[PDB]
């Protein structure tokens, strides 16, 4: 019904966005390591 | 009326765009905001914004073009294109029809301003021939009035008095009074003469505005070759009409729904690349619902949840849902408001008594010819398919409704020639000459149940018979009222209509026992008990609903006589009428029967076209006080059902 369509939709947008930032700090860790990488071998 | 049970779909957002797109294909649903918890207002894009405010301006020109056009805004089959490709289509002919249209506006003023001094200019430019822009002598030319050319010469007398060459020569439309002499004495002898009362001739354009003889030259130029311009102009412009009032139609057919589109995209609820749509829809088109959501992207969640009980429907749709035999009384139905969506839809007693009444209201058998002989024009009219239209009456009908209002005519015909045969009356009295009905006084034929003449032995029954159908129907409204009471578990109004009933009774008991006739004994503890449930209903209300209130619900019952009283008085009308003629025809040398006849049909026919309306009203509208304020009925006027249009 309605309200079970508020309260899905609610829980759709939460853990869809929740899974989008977590998946962009696993981005940022990988950031990290790629300069941390790129600066060991240079020096 | 319907069960009106709730809609919802759901999906992604141009998912729900594609399928709000085909849910506006089948415009079967009204829909509902729900913006309130845990989701987004769906402000949809801002190019989305621009793009409905670009449609609704493509709409707009198009209807400015109809209207410049002269054509009216008549819905056909959409034209399913681009937006910038329709525009270009549309701006093609609006422009040529703008630069049309302000062409012929503009020649039509420049024609009525140059007729408007035609010949008065051309006067005063062969009076003023010789000196008309020479440097020395301004010629004040006026357009004043009649032979009074003293009252403006004093002032030329107040200038010099052998010069200053002023005089009005023809052209007695307006005396073209011109006074040349200077320029600066010249202009303030004018400024004297104008507070005399007087107007130099300053037209606007360049004609009051350029010196004389070219002024002259270019207006008699512009007379001479206005019209065959604006008739050009009107044959180009009803060219022009003819090959693109289809395709503009279309366009705005097109337009509207997709304007439509947009603007149901706004009361959507985004929820952050997800959407949802909630509403309502009848019971009755659930397949037509799941035959339109088999056209889905995913065949999406089509929740088709139940309506609301008995309390708490506010926002739910109103449907009719009555019966086929009964459909064509639903524009008088719908003339008033919406019920409660859980009250009473009284239009099955509309055609029940409502006729029922009418032909106890009319009971001319020539009367109901006349109206089978309009009903026969009014079906040829609607056979021809075209909209009625009547432009003193600014009415314009569809074919639908004529339909109806032609089979509710002849659902109102059979019973009123049967009242008529009942009351034995055709044409008012026919049986002045050949005694259809069968009298004591003169057996002609078979007997009638009533004569409608005399009124001793039919004014008691007739009566009667009014008052018993009064009380009938009073009784039914408050047995309607105190049943929806029951059934929405509202006391109070159930409560209210038993007392009601009970007092009503109990009144009509007492003033049959007391004002009516003997035999004291059976109906006293009727209004004993009638009396002591009006005061028990009285104190379990408390709601002071005073004897006032029953005075006027008896008064409500006891105006059921009003129908008697206008069919007798019609009745006696058509009868004096029909027998004044029948005797000074007949009676009087019988052989003026045709005049007598043609001077009596023509009063029996202004007598009907002055008395039918509200003797035909006055039963709906009885009807419409008793039967609906008995039940209430007035309650919150209802939400109506207003489901996707395409408009078509």
């Amino acid at each position: 019904g309605g309200l079970g369509l508020i309260k899905s939709l609610a829980e759709k947008e939460k853990q869809l966005l929740e899974r989008l930032e977590a998946a962009k700090k696993e981005a940022e860790e990988r950031v990290k390591r790629a300069e941390a990488e790129a600066k060991a071998l240079l020096e | 009326i319907a069960p009106m049970e709730k809609l919802v779909l759901a999906g992604p957002k141009g998912r729900a765009k594609e399928l709000l797109q085909s849910l506006q294909q089948a415009g079967v649903v009204h829909l509902e905001t729900l913006r309130p918890e845990a989701l987004s207002a769906y402000q949809l894009s801002p190019e989305e914004r621009a793009e409905l405010r670009r449609w609704e301006a493509v709409s707009a020109g198009a209807e400015h073009t109809l209207s410049l056009l002269g054509l009216e805004a008549e819905p056909a089959r959409p034209f399913p294109e681009g937006l910038e490709a329709a525009e270009k289509a549309l701006s093609p002919i609006q422009a040529h029809a703008e630069g049309l249209t302000r062409q012929k506006q503009e020649l039509e003023e420049e024609l009525a301003l140059a007729q408007a001094y035609l010949e008065p200019l051309e006067r005063l430019a062969a009076l003023a021939h010789g000196l008309d822009k020479s440097p020395f002598l301004r010629v004040i030319p006026f357009l004043l009035t009649e032979k009074e050319l003293p009252l403006v010469e004093e002032a030329l007398r107040k200038a010099l008095e052998d010069r200053y060459l002023l005089a009005h020569e023809a052209y007695a439309g307006g005396v073209a009074a011109l006074v040349v002499v200077h320029r600066k004495e010249v202009d303030q002898a004018k400024a004297a003469l104008s507070r005399a009362g007087v107007a130099e001739l300053r037209l606007p354009g360049a004609l009051g505005e350029l010196p004389l003889s070219e002024a002259a030259r270019r207006l008699k130029e512009r007379a001479e070759a206005a019209p065959r311009e604006l008739s050009e102009v009107r044959q180009h412009l009803a060219k022009l009409a003819r090959e693109s009032a289809s395709t503009l139609q279309s366009l705005w057919t097109r337009a509207q729904d997709e304007v439509a589109r947009l603007k149901a995209l706004e009361e959507l609820a985004s929820g952050r690349f997800g959407f949802a749509l909630l509403g309502y829809v009848p019971v009755k088109a659930k397949p037509k619902v799941e035959e339109a959501l088999a056209r889905h992207k995913e065949s999406v969640v089509y929740a088709f949840e139940p309506v609301d009980e008995h309390h708490e429907a506010d926002r739910i749709p109103v449907v009719l849902d009555n019966p086929p035999w009964a459909k064509p009384f639903e524009l008088l139905v719908s003339f008033l408001n919406t019920p409660k969506y859980g009250t009473f839809d009284p239009t099955p007693v509309v055609p029940v008594f409502f006729p029922f009444w009418f032909g106890m209201i009319v009971g001319d058998i020539g009367y109901a010819l006349l109206f089978y002989l309009v009903g026969r024009w009014l079906s040829g009219y609607v056979k021809r398919n075209e909209p009625l239209v009547i432009d003193l009456f600014a009415l314009k009908l569809k074919p639908q409704v004529i339909g109806k209002l032609v089979h509710i005519l002849n659902w109102m015909v059979f019973w009123t020639v049967v009242w008529g045969v009942i009351y034995g009356e055709f044409f008012g009295t026919f049986l002045e000459h050949l005694g259809v009905f069968g009298t004591p006084e003169h057996p002609g034929l078979i007997p009638i149940l009533i004569h409608r003449i005399d009124t001793a032995k039919t004014a008691n029954l007739l009566i009667l018979l009014s008052v018993a159908f009064g009380v009938v129907l009073v009784f039914f409204g408050l047995a309607l009222r105190a049943y929806l009471g029951l059934k929405h578990r509202h006391m109070a109004h159930f409560w209210e209509g038993v007392g009601y009933l009970g007092g009503l009774v109990g009144v009509l008991a007492l003033a049959a026992s007391y004002l009516g006739n003997l035999q004291a004994g059976w109906l006293q503890g009727l209004m004993y008990l009638g009396f002591g449930v009006f005061l028990l209903a009285v104190l379990m209300s408390r709601i002071w609903l005073m004897i006032p209130e029953i005075f006027t619900q008896a008064g409500h019952i006891l105006s059921h006589i009003r129908i008697y009283a206008v069919g007798a008085a019609g009745g006696i009308l058509a009868g004096l009428l029909t027998d004044v003629g029948f005797a000074l025809a007949e009676r009087l040398g019988l052989l003026g029967v045709l005049l007598g006849l043609l001077v009596a049909g023509v009063l029996h026919l202004l007598i009907l076209l002055l008395t039918t309306l509200g003797h035909m009203l006055q039963p709906i509208r009885l009807l419409w006080v008793e039967f609906f304020t008995k039940f209430g009925f007035y309650e919150e006027n209802g939400r109506p059902y207003r489901p996707f249009k395409s408009v078509r």
